[PDB]
């Protein structure tokens, strides 16, 4: 148990007050992954090198 | 179907008469066509009583050294005479009475039951084979050191508590006042005092376990007599789970001892 | 079914379970106001990687010393882990929004996250000054009062879920405090 | 076989004694918990094979290691043995529930597992990591009652805690 | 002392393991009947004083050879005392039924009787009589309720079947 | 050691197969009259001493040549040793009625029971008379129609065990002639 | 050995009197519960492959000088009957639970662990470490707040269970002191 | 332990004679060996230095997994943990070697090992990698002769058929 997360997507029904089979839910436990190419734009759009 | 008939073979037994015929054949027909299996199954449990008697000493033999348990002798050729006292005995053992002999059975039939913690294919074997059940009592009675030789006493009165019940536990072995064949010394001229001379040695450097060999043998011959002798008698728990050695003397079989 | 929801986060190992058209209409039921609740954890998990984006920015942007060498958001990789670590609070305070208690948000996340930060050499004082960034990020989506983007609901009040999740960060607040 | 029904009097015949009235308390503990606890297993009698695939597809997406060559998943005819090895559990899972005991599980599947599994270089990481996804993904109002989403699942992580 | 629960985990170390899922199937049989028997224990606790002395005299309605000299009952204390030995067979009879078992019944009223009953020369048959003399009047709708009723019988003829 | 739910999952074990709704309702009538036959039992252990002790003068009472000189039930320790047998078989078949199946006493005391008796001398035609009399005591007390002793059950047949408690006794003294 | 159903007979025995409707309330209320305790050893069993192995590992990241050369388990001989000698006090403990008390626990086998323990050199003053590692973990599964797995239970109360698994293990102490 | 000397001088005692001539003939051939397997001994303990980084790093070349979270090789202790592991196993066959029996492996390495790592979940099949991968090594021109070559890959041979 180290960066363990839930995640979860989310269909609307289409129309209001008409049901609808296709509006579905996840709610699946997923491992955030580390995500080092954001990482790179981020420090380099604000301070400097980042290279210790 | 197979042929134009199906008859029954001549070799399926009890298929002759036996009705007005002489004492020879008389017993020729019923024993017709049965002498093979009761042959199959006397050398089936005589493999099985010598299996489990050599899987316990596995744990006397740990990764291929003998320990300070086997010690079968002590001076020059102290063994050649407990050859003879337990070969000898062996046979005096099967010239029991006809009251023992099934005494013997259903009673090896109870206890090792018990000691097989619920494993039913275990115990469809020690029903089937009466000579399986009598070695795997000894054996396992005798790798957990639980018997007599090795539950030694520490302290004072816990040598009253093995004298109080081994003398009352030798009602079994007295029928009345006249002794028994099962209980003898030996039958040589000097055997009695050889199973003295050996009695003596094997109490001794058997005192000498270690501190692990003592600490794990004085819980588990509690639990021993907690499960063979005191099934809810709570005040012989009451010293079977502080004083382990009056929950070891105590012997489960009718030994006739 | 939120005690069978409950056991895809804590049982050790992930698992996935969905909810299709029949037993939607059992969510609704059994959660009040649940098509202002599932509206409100839409609105924030649609939008949370912009909202970490944010979140550490603003911290250098106010505290810019962190990005200094010796710093602990120098040396990138250290920089990428606030960036798995700013996720995962609001991928767990949308499970406190989803279950409507923050009983599964405590022990599995907030849970020694105290003694983590002050073993690692995390500044605690920005650290709560990332969270609230995500405090006041949440409630402008969910009031749909957000500058820049804005979302479709069917109109009416969601003030009592902001509240709700206001209740919320202050626990992860007051946990690393 | 290990059940409340067995215990119960294999205590009384190494008494000697007769069935006495405290055993019959333990009958009356049975005809109230069997209602409860076969419907676990007729259940499991119906989706046998719809939980058998979807179990081991969370073995190879936690492990996808075994795939590769030397392990236990190199080639098709032993990754449908994986199947019948999870297979053979979820049916002794099931005849434990009619039992109401342990019974069938310790003596006919778990005996003699351990000397086998490393025996072949199977780890039980994986096994356990089959059932687990099988024990978690089951709402116990939706599918049940509240009380064998309790009994049976507390058959399923018997394995676990025997395994590991 | 031999009860429901007692019994059950003695078992359950005597193969060396935890509890397994019958071992609590038979935990609650005895609160299926922890209502039915609780009643009957309290029938005979507000009641008790008023049994001693009428199965008392019973039995020695019984013996006329008892009350002429040559045994153990010619003066008066002796069956003073002998009421005091009534007392006791109902201090233990009453406490079976607090926890369900067999268990202060084997113990000091069935174990060891033989001896201080034999070479004392007090007759068997003789207790048998009040004990059955409380066995034979079971007022079933009245005293107690139709369980209660066919279990505090059940307790009381244990005595019976094992001194006589 | 194999009680009646262990019988019914191992003559399904050799078939490969799950144990679902076609025999179970035949087991679910089982635990149905499952507190009828906790109210079968009752009636045997209660009655114990009675009826081992009936039937041991009830045999001589038909052979008097069993207590003459030179008889198998001729001394005090002979029948001493006879009534210790008496209610042992007894004992079995009372746990064949609590577990529902015949697998604990043909194991345990028919397993080779007429291997032994030969090797004593014990006869045969007075040891199947012996429990045939300790028989129809049985049927006399699950039905109750005991002419002294009456137990009070609700209104209901007991044909139901009547033909099988004699089932538990007619093949005990198949296996020992 | 004796229950909480016979620990008011504990008393009884020496009163010269009996019990009756003086004590059966404390009793009766045990039965309210009866469901609860038999509801709350279903998770102590459902965990214990890890209950014994977190445990030798918390005093391993604590006090790692016991598997140095000079240790009381350095190699597999002793370390492997270390949790042989950490397992069946989970084991002895699970019975007091189901008894209401201690009297199978402490005549079983704590009766003079200070004989056997002694006797080896068992380091005494890092096993009451390795008691309150199990204790901390066996009141946060009474409770649903283990972080890591989560059980689904019937809503309620439960610190007198909560209290009481603390106050079995306590004597642990005393019986190594 | 195990050695030449210490077995059959067991037999002498345990049977109650003397020291024989057949054991005296035993000792003689454990001098065939004296100046045969002792190079071998000295060889690894100014060699292992260098080998516990190429052999600790050719199993995570075979299970590159280990890295991997929720196994053996969850995080970086167990193999720093994981290197030190390993260099308690031919740490014994300096022991072993040295001795001439398994005396330093029967007692301390593989009593009670199958039973640290099914509870502490330390897969077996890695050890296999780890210090057989010496044995696909060893090189008897170059490193040393091939009696060692007979009995350090002899005792190797014990482990592989031990951990499995
Ligand atoms: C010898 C000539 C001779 C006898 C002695 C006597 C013995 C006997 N009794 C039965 C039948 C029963 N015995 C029963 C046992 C008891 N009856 C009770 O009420 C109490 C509880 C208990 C004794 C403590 C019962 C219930 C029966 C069945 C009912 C009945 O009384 O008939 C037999 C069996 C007869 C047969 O072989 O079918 C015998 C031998 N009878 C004698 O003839
Ligand atoms: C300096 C370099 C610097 C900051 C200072 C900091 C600015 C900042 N902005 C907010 C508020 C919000 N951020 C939001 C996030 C998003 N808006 C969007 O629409 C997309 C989806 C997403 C990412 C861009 C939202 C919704 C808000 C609230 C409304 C708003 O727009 O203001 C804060 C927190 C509130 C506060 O000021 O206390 C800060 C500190 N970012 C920098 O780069
Ligand atoms: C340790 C418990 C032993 C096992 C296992 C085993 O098989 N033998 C034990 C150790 C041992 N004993 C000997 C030698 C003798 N043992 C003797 C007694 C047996 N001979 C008998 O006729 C009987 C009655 C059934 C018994 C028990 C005798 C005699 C000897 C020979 C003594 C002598 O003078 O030589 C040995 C050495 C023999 C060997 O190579 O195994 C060992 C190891
Ligand atoms: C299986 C359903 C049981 C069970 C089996 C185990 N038995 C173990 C050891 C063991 N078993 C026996 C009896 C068996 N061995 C035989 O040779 C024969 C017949 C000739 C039988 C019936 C013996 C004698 C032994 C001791 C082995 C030895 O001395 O080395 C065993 C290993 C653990 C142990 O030693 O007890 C198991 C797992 N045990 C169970 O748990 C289930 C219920
Ligand atoms: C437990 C106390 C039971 C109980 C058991 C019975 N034992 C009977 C006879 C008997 N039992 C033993 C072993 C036992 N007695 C002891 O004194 C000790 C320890 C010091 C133990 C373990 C022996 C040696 C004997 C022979 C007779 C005698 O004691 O002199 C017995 C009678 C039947 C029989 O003789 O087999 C019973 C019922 N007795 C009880 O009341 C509690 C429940
Ligand atoms: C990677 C090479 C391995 C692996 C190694 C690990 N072993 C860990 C702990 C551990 N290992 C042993 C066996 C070994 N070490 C010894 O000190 C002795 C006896 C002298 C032996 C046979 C033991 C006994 C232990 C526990 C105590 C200790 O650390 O020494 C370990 C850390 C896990 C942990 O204990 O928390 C690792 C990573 N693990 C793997 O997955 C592969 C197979
Ligand atoms: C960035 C805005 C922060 C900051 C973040 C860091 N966190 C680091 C490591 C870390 N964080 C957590 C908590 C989180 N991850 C999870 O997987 C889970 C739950 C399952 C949670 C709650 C953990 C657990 C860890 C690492 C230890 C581990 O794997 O168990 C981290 C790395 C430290 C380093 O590399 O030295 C950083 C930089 N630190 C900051 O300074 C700002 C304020
Ligand atoms: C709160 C943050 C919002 C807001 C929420 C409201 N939504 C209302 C009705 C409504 N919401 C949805 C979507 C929702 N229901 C679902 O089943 C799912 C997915 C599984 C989601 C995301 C639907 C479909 C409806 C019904 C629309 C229709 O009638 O066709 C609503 C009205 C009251 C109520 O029904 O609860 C509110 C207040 N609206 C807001 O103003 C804030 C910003
Ligand atoms: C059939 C699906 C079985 C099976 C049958 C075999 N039986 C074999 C020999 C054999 N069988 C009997 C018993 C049979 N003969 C009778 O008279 C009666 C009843 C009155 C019966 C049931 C006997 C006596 C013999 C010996 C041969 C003989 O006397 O004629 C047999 C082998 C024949 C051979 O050895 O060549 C087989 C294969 N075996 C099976 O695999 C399934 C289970
Ligand atoms: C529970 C809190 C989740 C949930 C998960 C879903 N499970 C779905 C199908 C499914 N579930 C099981 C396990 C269960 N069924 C059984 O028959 C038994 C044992 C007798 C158990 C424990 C199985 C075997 C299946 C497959 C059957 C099928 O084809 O549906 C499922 C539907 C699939 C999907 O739409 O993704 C879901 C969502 N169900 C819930 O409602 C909550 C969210
Ligand atoms: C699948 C998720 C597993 C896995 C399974 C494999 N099992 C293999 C062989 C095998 N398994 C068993 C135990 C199993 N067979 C039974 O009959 C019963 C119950 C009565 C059980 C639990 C046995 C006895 C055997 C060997 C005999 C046979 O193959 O039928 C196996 C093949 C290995 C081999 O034969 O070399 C596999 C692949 N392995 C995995 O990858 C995951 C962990
Ligand atoms: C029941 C089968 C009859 C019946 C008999 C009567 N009994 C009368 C008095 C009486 N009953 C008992 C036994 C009862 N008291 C207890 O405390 C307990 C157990 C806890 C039991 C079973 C006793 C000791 C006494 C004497 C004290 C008293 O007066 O109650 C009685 C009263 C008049 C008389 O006969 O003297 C009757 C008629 N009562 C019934 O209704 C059915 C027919
Ligand atoms: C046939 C053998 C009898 C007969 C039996 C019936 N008994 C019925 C109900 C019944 N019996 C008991 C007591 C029983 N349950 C226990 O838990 C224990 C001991 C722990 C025993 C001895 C109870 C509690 C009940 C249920 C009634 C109630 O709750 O008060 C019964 C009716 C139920 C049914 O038919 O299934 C019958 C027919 N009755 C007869 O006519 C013969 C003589
Ligand atoms: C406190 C530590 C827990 C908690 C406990 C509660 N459990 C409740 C009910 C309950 N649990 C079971 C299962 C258990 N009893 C058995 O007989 C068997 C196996 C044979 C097991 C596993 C049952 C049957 C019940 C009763 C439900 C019913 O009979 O329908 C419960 C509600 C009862 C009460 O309040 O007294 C509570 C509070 N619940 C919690 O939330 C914490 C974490």
């Amino acid at each position: 148990i180290r960066n363990k997360a839930p995640a979860m997507e989310f269909r609307r029904p289409s129309f209001a007050n008409t049901e609808d089979p296709s509006a579905y839910f996840m709610l699946q436990k997923e491992t955030v992954p580390l995500r080092m190419a954001l990482a790179e734009k981020l420090l380099t759009k604000l301070g400097r090198k980042g290279d210790g | 179907l197979t042929g134009y008939d199906s008859k029954s073979s001549p070799n399926f037994p009890n298929r002759a008469a036996t009705r007005e015929r002489r004492t020879v054949s008389f017993n020729a027909r019923v024993a017709r066509n049965k002498s093979q299996a009761k042959k199959i199954l006397e050398k089936a449990d005589e493999f099985f009583a010598r299996s489990v008697t050599m899987q316990y000493k596995a744990f006397a033999c740990p990764n291929g050294v003998y320990d300070i348990q086997c010690t079968e002798g002590t001076v020059k050729g102290a063994a050649y005479e407990k050859r003879a006292m337990a070969v000898s005995a062996a046979f005096r053992a099967k010239q029991a009475s006809p009251a023992a002999k099934a005494r013997a059975l259903f009673e090896n039939r109870r206890h090792a039951i018990i000691a097989s913690h619920e494993c039913q294919h275990e115990e469809d074997l020690f029903v089937r084979f009466p000579k399986l059940s009598a070695a795997y009592m000894m054996g396992k009675t005798e790798a957990m050191r639980t018997c007599s030789r090795y539950v030694v006493p520490d302290s004072l009165e816990e040598e009253y508590m093995a004298a109080s019940v081994d003398r009352q536990m030798k009602e079994r072995a007295c029928p009345g006042g006249v002794y028994a064949s099962s209980c003898v010394e030996g039958n040589a001229k000097g055997q009695a005092e050889q199973a003295r001379v050996a009695a003596l040695a094997t109490a001794f450097r058997s005192a000498q376990k270690s501190a692990s060999k003592t600490t794990a043998e004085r819980y588990s011959s509690a639990a021993y007599g907690r499960d063979h002798f005191a099934h809810g008698c709570s005040y012989e728990e009451s010293v079977f789970n502080t004083y382990p050695a009056t929950a070891a003397a105590m012997r489960s079989k009718s030994y006739n001892y | 079914m939120l005690d069978a929801f409950s056991r895809v986060v804590v049982n050790s190992d992930a698992k996935a379970a969905y909810v299709g058209g029949s037993d939607l209409q059992a969510l609704k039921s059994f959660i009040a106001d649940g098509n202002k609740r599932l509206d409100a954890v839409n609105s924030i998990v649609s939008n949370a990687s912009c909202m970490v984006s944010d979140a550490v920015s603003g911290m250098i942007c106010e505290n810019p010393g962190l990005i200094s060498p010796g710093g602990n958001c120098y040396t990138n990789r250290r920089m990428a882990a606030c960036l798995r670590d700013g996720e995962i609070i609001l991928r767990y305070v949308s499970y406190a929004l989803l279950a409507g208690d923050a009983s599964v948000l405590e022990d599995r996340c907030l849970n020694g996250l105290k003694e983590t930060y002050i073993a690692l050499g995390v500044p605690t004082n920005s650290s709560i000054r990332a969270v609230s960034i995500m405090k006041a990020q949440a409630v402008a989506f969910i009031t749909n009062t957000a500058t820049e983007r804005k979302m479709s609901f069917a109109a009416g009040d969601c003030t009592s879920l902001a509240s709700e999740v206001a209740s919320y960060f202050d626990r992860v607040g007051a946990a690393i405090s | 076989m290990k059940s409340v029904i067995t215990t119960v009097v294999s205590a009384a015949d190494a008494a000697g004694r007769f069935p006495s009235n405290s055993d019959l308390e333990s009958i009356q503990g049975n005809i109230q918990r069997s209602a409860a606890r076969l419907e676990a297993a007729e259940k499991l009698a119906g989706n046998h094979e719809a939980v058998v695939k979807e179990a081991g597809d969370a073995c190879f997406a936690k492990y996808a290691y075994l795939k590769n060559p030397g392990e236990a998943g190199e080639n098709q005819e032993k990754i449908n043995k994986c199947y019948r090895d999870v297979d053979h559990y979820m049916r002794l899972v099931n005849y434990c529930l009619v039992v109401g005991g342990t019974g069938p599980l310790d003596e006919w599947g778990i005996a003699g597992a351990r000397e086998v599994y490393r025996t072949l270089n199977l780890p039980t990481s994986a096994y356990v990591a089959s059932i687990a996804y099988t024990r978690d993904r089951l709402c116990v109002p939706r599918d049940m009652s509240a009380q064998a989403g309790v009994e049976f699942s507390a058959y399923l992580d018997y394995l676990i805690n025997a395994l590991s």
